[PDB]
């Protein structure tokens, strides 16, 4: 809307093309993580995690 | 001759609505033809095609329309297009313009020596008749590729429809108004053919039923002016055109009944080759219909001088028909034919590789074998997937079906609409708290309370000529709106 | 597809104020009729009633 574009022109946040689609728990029941298992790809580099 | 058995069959049938049994009970009337029995059918096809081509060759202006189209394709100084490939390509009992000149020079010479001798001593003089027969025997040597040949047949069809439409209009208006019997009409329409002397003879005959004629004559001898215009443009009699059209109708009807006898005796070859191509791609009655269309297209282009049987030639056409039918839709989406071909090739290579190696078809070996890039193989393996239906029974009870776990993302949140409705009133209060002309500039600048957002030149044409002062007003408005005391209620809206 | 069962020219626009062409964005264009795909720029939820 032009109101949010006016707010962007006044305050000055660029808001680049990166969306916040991280893994969140809906109404998260708290606790303790046991272990993280990560699968890899034969063509894509695993990149430091596993 | 076979309905007595079919009546005893249908007496047992308890109103079967399934078209498969119905189709293979109506097609079982005609038995199998012999091997040399279709040679006479092919000869009747030859006689019908030759009669149609003789009816075309007796039409004198076909050479005129052919030379007109040849001048239109010869006009603009340089053509080697696909329209030239639709021309003659003469058969014996790679087209160069030199042979075209060498074979069209004497054709133009015969045309200009035939056209000048029309008015010599009569319209249907015997020497002129021999010249017309000689020109027709010259024209029958060069026979067209059937694209432009069927185009000229359709043009002759349009001309015949115009002539018969005018004649039918005259006949229906006469029957509607004067109610003239056919005995006094057909004889005069055959005999006179040129002038209104039969009309004067109908006036001279008393006939008190014909007294309702004077108020319609202004259309009666107006509709014959169109026939006079047709005779001025053509120069032919009605009876010869009717005889040519009757011979063309016979030559089409012989080939038509031959095609009837061919299809009623070869539906069973179609069903025998079609029941082995039913690998669950689509319901098979469409495959039967497409096989019948392929049978028609194989009969329409069948040769006799080859000496082979028709089944081997028709098998390729009917497999092409079944292939394009199974590759036409094949899904709920549209996939082209070459994509289906590449998917089938990759499926056969993957099946052979799983048979030889014994494990899963890893696409790296496929890319090393078929010299294709790996991302293309990923794309082809990713696109090819059948969609899932809208019911999909999961549980045992009739409660768990779809219309659940799937949401529509077009309907947005009511909280965002509430924050938008609060932001509208907040910006309205901000614009009301400032200067009114500043409010009008900030509204008509970015499209607030307007339909379109005006550019700087449009604002310059509306408000004032100076455009740098508008930018100074915008900078002053931004400096006045960077203050936190006037935007403390707007700082909470910054995260959205 | 233009002449289709899920089309945008006849069976409602899939998005509000947007053509099938992908060119008539930038909301300043109001009320115009497209010459390529021919999608009238109307509001949402019209696709369910055409």
């Amino acid at each position: 809307t032009p109101e949010e574009k006016l707010l962007r022109a006044i305050f000055g946040e660029k808001a680049s093309d990166v969306k916040d689609s991280s893994l969140r728990v809906p109404n998260g029941v708290s606790g303790t993580v046991i272990d993280v298992q990560v699968f890899t790809r034969d063509g894509v580099e695993k990149d430091k995690r596993a | 001759a076979a309905a007595q058995v079919l009546s005893s069959v249908e007496s047992e049938i308890g109103r079967t609505t399934d078209p498969v049994r119905m189709y293979m009970r109506e097609m079982g009337t005609v038995e199998l033809l012999t091997r040399e029995g279709e040679i006479d059918i092919a000869k009747r096809i030859e006689d019908g095609i030759n009669q149609v081509q003789c009816s075309v060759a007796e039409y004198p202006e076909a050479i005129t329309y052919l030379l007109e189209q040849y001048d239109r394709v010869e006009a603009e100084e340089a053509r080697l297009s696909d329209l030239i490939t639709g021309f003659v390509d003469p058969n014996a009992e790679s087209i160069d313009p030199e042979l075209a000149r060498e074979k069209f020079a004497e054709l133009r010479a015969q045309y200009v020596v035939t056209r000048d001798t029309i008015k010599a001593k009569g319209r249907s003089h015997a020497t002129a008749q021999e010249e017309i027969l000689k020109l027709s025997e010259v024209f029958k040597q060069f026979r067209l590729v059937p694209k432009q040949f069927d185009y000229l047949v359709n043009s002759m069809r349009v001309m015949m429809d115009r002539v018969r439409t005018q004649e039918r209009l005259i006949m229906k208006l006469c029957v509607e108004q004067c109610k003239m019997p056919k005995k006094n009409f057909i004889t005069l329409f055959t005999g006179n053919e040129t002038s209104d002397t039969w009309f004067n003879a109908a006036i001279a005959m008393n006939k008190p039923w014909s007294e309702k004629l004077h108020d319609v004559s202004e259309e009666v001898h107006r509709a014959l002016q169109k026939l006079q215009q047709i005779e001025e443009e053509t120069g032919l009699t009605i009876e010869q055109v009717k005889d040519i059209n009757r011979r063309m109708s016979i030559g089409e009807a012989k080939a038509r009944r031959a095609k009837k006898e061919m299809v009623e005796a070869n539906l069973r070859l179609v069903i025998s080759i079609a029941k082995k191509y039913t690998n669950r791609g689509l319901q098979f009655l469409d495959l039967i219909q497409e096989g019948n269309i392929g049978l028609m297209k194989a009969v329409d282009k069948f040769e006799y001088r080859r000496g082979y049987k028709f089944s081997t030639y028709a098998t390729w056409w009917i497999r092409q028909a079944i292939t394009r039918s199974i590759a036409d839709q094949a899904r709920t989406i549209r996939i082209p034919v070459h994509m289906i071909e590449t998917i089938n090739k990759l499926n056969r290579i993957s099946r052979q590789m799983l048979q030889e190696m014994g494990r899963e078809p890893t696409p790296e070996e496929l890319a090393e074998r078929m010299l294709m890039p790996e991302d293309k193989i990923r794309k082809v393996l990713k696109i090819a997937k059948e969609p899932i239906s809208m019911e999909t029974p999961i549980g045992d009870d009739e409660d768990s079906h779809l219309g659940d776990f799937i949401e529509d993302t077009t309907l947005e949140l009511p909280l965002d609409s509430a924050t938008t409705e609060s932001l509208r009133a907040a910006t309205h209060d901000v614009l009301a708290g400032l200067t009114a002309r500043e409010a009008k500039v900030l509204r008509m600048r970015f499209g607030i309370d307007m339909n379109t957002d005006y550019t700087l030149e449009e604002v310059g044409k509306q408000f004032d000529v100076t455009r740098e002062r508008i930018r100074q007003i915008e900078a002053k408005a931004l400096r006045k709106l960077r203050h936190p005391s006037r935007s403390e209620v707007l700082r909470s809206f910054l995260d959205d | 597809e233009r002449d289709g069962l899920f089309c945008a020219r006849i069976f409602g626009p899939v998005k509000d104020y947007e053509c099938l062409c992908g060119k008539y964005k930038r909301l300043k264009h109001r009320g115009v009729i497209c010459e390529k795909c021919g999608v009238e720029v109307t509001q949402t939820k019209v696709r369910r009633e055409r």
